[PDB]
């Protein structure tokens, strides 16, 4: 008693939609940038300093906030990859003016993390991306 | 005719891919014949001996079951009633005979049982463990890559020459693309020896990169290899398990 | 760069004999043996303390527990029933755009959402879908056919002022969790099934066409596209005479959960292929 | 020495003995052969037509729909007459 | 298949190491003579494959597989020639390092 | 060690395996079905869904049997198939 | 506190058996086999702790779950008293609470 079905291929074109990537696709080229959510591609050559902050693999830049005990506030900037002492003094000279004193920092020359004390996240984002990385 | 083997994926522009001989296994003089290229981020990432530590003690520890169990003094046979009046009779006082204090008493807390000691780690880090046992093989000069892993006969001897003649060191480890593709001249050679290890590219681990002192790759292994491994720095989180159909994923 | 990998030519070997985990990532574990850590082993005195007897948490020695002495107020009354809708940002679906997760050439629905991963749904945690918020609608520069559960006015009023397409549908959990994964839906075997009707408590929210509801009159859309329009101060788009109208006009069934696939189907993935029924009756169950 | 052959998942289908008294149920319900059907159709050898509800599963499910799912007519007159009635 | 006898690996940079690097690039390239012939990048694979496998033939003396991404250019190439190379370990430099009269040290293996 | 076939399906074992094999096939497929028996003690309900008082949502409910004892009499007589509660 | 007097005879332990040569050597079976097995596959002991780790109780509970039907009765006995036993001083005894 099983019912008659019809066998098509026509219709299976419509299910290629609904099968999600496995992989993270690059961002569309942009005739202007910023783009409106604010996002903004690396620098085609790679400037001259002696460190590199490798892009997160959604294309945003390893800037992050982090607390502890509830009330330790810090900034870890990750994915460096050079000199990581050199970036801690330019880091450290640019948030000098912001603090009046020379910010607490901590290296991790084996992981490659910059760990800055307090919620410095965009202003970090804002340099790095003016800095071209 | 030299052979010369390029990056198959998008190199990034701040790194230079990293150049390595190409070796064959026919002739003992012959150590180079070829010149290849590596990605940076497989053969030249950073080298982190704690995520080693964290693989290898992982390899070690995620197939461990103890089979050890001891009686407990609610298992042990008898010790159903007291010894002895608890007053009146001058000694201690019991209760069961199979007491942990007595001889032939229970074990108070002992090993209980099959114990299974496993825990997955997060699959990015054990790629990044790989990619790390590669990479310190790089650096140590422990690492070899060969063309098709051909020999002219199937002597053990002979390839015992061979490295002892390139001094490739004690123990070797030889990766080939398909278990079912391995030659046979290679395979006979190397099923009768204990420090010469013939496995495919599947069966590549940091616990035996490690245990062995020199890694052999031929071209496909190491495309294979730089496939496999460059594909999760750039991947989504799996909705479903990856066996699964997806857009782009086998 | 690495200049870690110049110095380990100089160091000996990588092996097993030589490993050792990061510095604090391993606190020891300590027993109670020796002078400091033995004689009570850090349990006190006699009482119950030292004797492992304690009370339950919530008890307080005889005294009427806080925990009950509260009275009864409904705060989870019902928690297992309302409806819940993931929140996402107008913000956030500008940067999923950009970013290239979603495309706007098509018509956005839950599936795309889903497999872009902007929003993640718990069909079991009593989620009903995705709601539009207005937390980036200033700086929404996209157009699109969204197709939400739930749409704030505001939000409404972004998406048609740069000349997309707002509609609420209804989900109920079954074709919810189809829609969120439909590849385990396609390998579980069974024929797509029909969407139910939203409740009686939510059919005025789907059939009023102030909230872009899909079982809402269509020749109503138009007048309240121009009261929103005159109500923000924004020239309503020529939507009609766009050059993808067809996407922007394109529209599911009631009855229908996927685009283009219907009620009945069979997707046999492994074979590329679709299985149709019919039969009367199987016909006339899956199309009422 | 040489490695041991990998161990690979087959992608025949599968199907265990009906007869053997000690096989799990779950792999004798029909919502295995459906699943070995969505897994691999042709080489499932399952008949497509079983996928479907029969006659007496559809006469249910069309009950249980009628008696648990009102129409759009019948639930928007109930929500007019609740509305008359709080006014 | 004869087993040739296992090189010691001791590589003493000989004094005609300019003008054997000079006739190997100008057999590898085969172009002209630039003024600055040492500034020459080895970009192109197969050139330089070619010229560092006639450098190994000539000199006995392979560069290592860690080192080849650091072969940039002739300068780089000079740089790691002009280093030795000992195989010999501490004990034998220690040994062959004039030790004192009242210092006795036997190998026991 | 571990019985390779559970202590339930005992029976059904020995009931495949001997003389009880032999049985005629009719007997053996009747003995094998279990159809359960009538509600006699118990009033069961009608739908397999109800709506719940206190909680206003709908709920599967289904029908548990309450166990009955029957004593040695009952089989040299016709009680209508109830019992000892 | 007596010791003994002899040399016990020294194991010759290989560390290049076939065992400690193929030791975990599909270890990585799903990352480099393009996901059809996970690493749960390659461990053999019994059916209830395949890929599956807990403390005494939990590991109790799931031995009587699972192979529980198969187990002889002072076995199964002895299980069903850990267990409550287990139940007991897990919920009721301990200091932290
Ligand atoms: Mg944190
Ligand atoms: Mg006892
Ligand atoms: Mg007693
Ligand atoms: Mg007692
Ligand atoms: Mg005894
Ligand atoms: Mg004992
Ligand atoms: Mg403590
Ligand atoms: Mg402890
Ligand atoms: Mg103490
Ligand atoms: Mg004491
Ligand atoms: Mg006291
Ligand atoms: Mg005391
Ligand atoms: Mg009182
Ligand atoms: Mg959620």
């Amino acid at each position: 008693e099983y019912p008659s079905f019809v066998e098509s291929v026509d219709e299976y074109h419509f299910v290629e939609r609904l099968l999600p990537p496995a992989s993270i696709p690059r961002p569309p080229k942009h005739e202007h940038y910023p783009t409106p959510s604010g996002w903004q591609p690396p620098r085609d050559p790679a400037p001259s300093l002696p460190y590199f902050v490798r892009r997160s693999r959604m294309h945003n830049i390893p800037v992050y906030r982090d607390i502890t005990h509830g009330n330790r506030q810090m900034t870890v900037i990750r994915k460096v990859e050079g000199d990581i002492w050199a970036l801690q003094k330019d880091v450290e000279d640019f948030l000098s003016p912001l603090l009046g004193k020379t910010p607490v920092t901590q290296v991790n020359e084996v992981t490659g993390t910059l760990r800055v004390k307090g919620y410095f996240d965009q202003q970090l984002k804002a340099w790095l991306l003016e800095k071209g990385f | 005719p030299p052979v010369l083997r390029k990056c198959e994926l998008p190199v990034p522009a701040h790194r230079r891919p990293v150049q390595a001989w190409i070796e064959s296994l026919r002739g003992y003089e012959q150590e180079r014949v070829g010149l290849t290229e590596l990605h940076p981020d497989v053969f030249s990432t950073a080298p982190r001996l704690d995520i080693l530590h964290q693989v290898a003690i992982w390899q070690k520890n995620f197939k461990r079951i103890s089979y050890a169990k001891t009686k407990t003094r609610a298992e042990v046979r008898g010790g159903g009633r007291k010894p002895w009046v608890q007053k009146g009779s001058g000694r201690a006082r019991h209760g069961s005979i199979r007491s942990p204090i007595w001889r032939g008493g229970g074990v108070a807390h002992g090993p209980r049982g099959p114990t299974s000691y496993y825990y997955m780690l997060p699959m990015k880090v054990r790629v990044q463990g790989l990619k790390v046992a590669l990479t310190v093989k790089l650096a140590q000069d422990d690492l070899h890559i060969v063309d098709s892993l051909e020999l002219p006969t199937a002597d053990p001897q002979y390839l015992i020459e061979l490295a002892r003649y390139r001094r490739w060191g004690d123990s070797v480890l030889l990766v080939d693309l398909e278990h079912e593709d391995m030659p046979q001249n290679v395979v006979a050679a190397t099923s009768g020896l204990k420090t010469f290890n013939l496995v495919p590219a599947v069966g590549l681990n940091v616990h035996s990169m490690l245990k062995h002192q020199t890694l052999v790759l031929t071209l496909p292994t190491v495309a294979f290899l730089e496939e496999k491994l460059l594909w999760h720095n750039s991947r989504y989180t799996p909705l479903y398990p990856f066996r699964l159909p997806y857009c782009d994923f086998p | 760069g690495p200049r870690a990998l110049d110095l380990l030519r100089a160091l000996p070997r990588v092996s097993l004999a030589n490993l050792k985990p990061n510095p604090g990532s391993r606190k020891p574990e300590r027993r109670p043996r020796g002078r400091r850590r033995g004689r009570k082993c850090g349990r006190g005195h006699k009482g119950e303390r030292q004797r492992g007897t304690r009370p339950r948490l919530g008890f307080e020695g005889g005294q009427t527990p806080f925990y009950l002495r509260i009275p009864k107020y409904g705060f989870n009354e019902g928690h297992s029933f309302r409806h819940q809708y993931q929140p996402l940002s107008l913000n956030r679906l500008q940067y999923l755009i950009d970013l290239g997760r979603v495309d706007p050439t098509q018509p956005i629905d839950l599936t795309q959402l889903v497999n872009g991963r902007g929003v993640t749904i718990q069909p079991s945690k009593r989620d009903y879908g995705v709601q539009l918020v207005e937390e980036g609608a200033d700086t929404f520069k996209a157009k699109v056919n969204i197709e939400v559960q739930m749409a704030s006015e505001l939000a409404i009023a972004a998406i048609e002022k740069n000349g997309g397409v707002v509609t609420t549908a209804f989900y109920d959990p079954r074709s919810l969790e189809i829609l969120c994964k439909p590849v385990p839906f396609f390998l579980r075997g069974q024929p797509i099934p029909k969407r139910m009707l939203p409740p009686e408590a939510l059919v005025p929210y789907y059939t009023d066409a102030k909230n872009r509801g899909y079982l809402a009159d269509p020749a109503r859309f138009p007048e309240a596209r121009l009261e929103l329009a005159r109500k923000y101060g924004y020239v309503l788009p020529d939507i009609t005479k766009d050059e993808l109208f067809k996407m922007l006009s394109t529209r599911k069934d009631p009855r229908q959960i996927f685009f283009g696939l219907a009620p009945g189907w069979v997707v046999n993935m492994a074979d590329k292929k679709i299985l149709k029924p019919t039969d009367e009756n199987l016909l006339k169950y899956y199309s009422s | 020495y040489r490695a041991r052959p990998p161990p690979r998942r087959s992608q025949e289908p599968r199907w265990p003995d009906p007869d053997d008294p000690l096989t799990p149920r779950w792999q004798l319900s029909p919502r295995y052969a459906a699943k070995q059907f969505a897994r691999h159709g042709a080489a499932s050898g399952v008949a497509a037509g079983s996928l479907w509800p029969s006659q007496e599963q559809l006469r249910e499910l069309e009950a249980e729909e009628r008696e648990w799912y009102p129409s759009l007519a019948a639930m928007q007159e109930s929500l007019r007459v609740q509305q008359l009635a709080e006014e | 298949l004869v087993c040739p006898p296992i090189q010691s690996r001791t590589y003493i940079p000989p004094e005609d190491l300019q003008s054997r690097l000079e006739s190997h690039v100008k057999e590898v390239f085969g172009s002209s003579v630039p003024s600055n012939w040492q500034d020459i990048s080895l970009e192109d694979v197969h050139l330089k494959f070619s010229f560092l496998a006639r450098l190994a033939n000539d000199l006995r003396h392979a560069v290592p597989n860690s080192r080849l991404h650091q072969m940039c250019r002739v300068r780089d190439v000079l740089d790691f020639y002009n280093v030795p190379v000992q195989d010999r370990s501490k004990f034998d430099e220690l040994i062959a390092s004039n030790l004192p009269h009242n210092l006795k040290i036997t190998w026991g293996y | 060690p571990l019985h390779k076939v559970p202590v339930g399906l005992w029976k059904q074992l020995r009931l495949w395996e001997g003389i009880y094999s032999r049985l005629p096939r009719h007997y053996l497929r009747s003995l094998e079905e279990a159809r359960t028996p009538t509600p006699v003690h118990y009033r069961p309900h009608g739908a397999k869904f109800k709506i719940n008082p206190k909680n206003w949502q709908r709920e599967r409910v289904e029908d548990v049997p309450i166990p009955v004892h029957y004593p040695p009499e009952s089989q040299l007589g016709l009680w209508g198939g109830e019992g000892w509660v | 506190f007596h010791v003994r007097v002899t040399l016990p005879p020294r194991k010759v332990v290989d560390r290049w058996n076939e065992k400690r040569a193929m030791f975990g050597v599909y270890d990585n079976i799903g990352i480099l086999g393009n996901f059809e097995k996970h690493p749960k596959e390659l461990i053999k002991g019994p059916i209830w702790l395949r890929g599956w780790k807990g403390n005494e109780l939990q590991r109790c509970i799931r031995k009587k779950r699972m192979v529980g039907n198969r187990m002889f009765i002072d076995d199964l006995h002895n299980l069903n008293k850990r267990i409550s036993y287990l139940y007991k001083h897990f919920n009721r005894h301990g200091k932290y609470r």
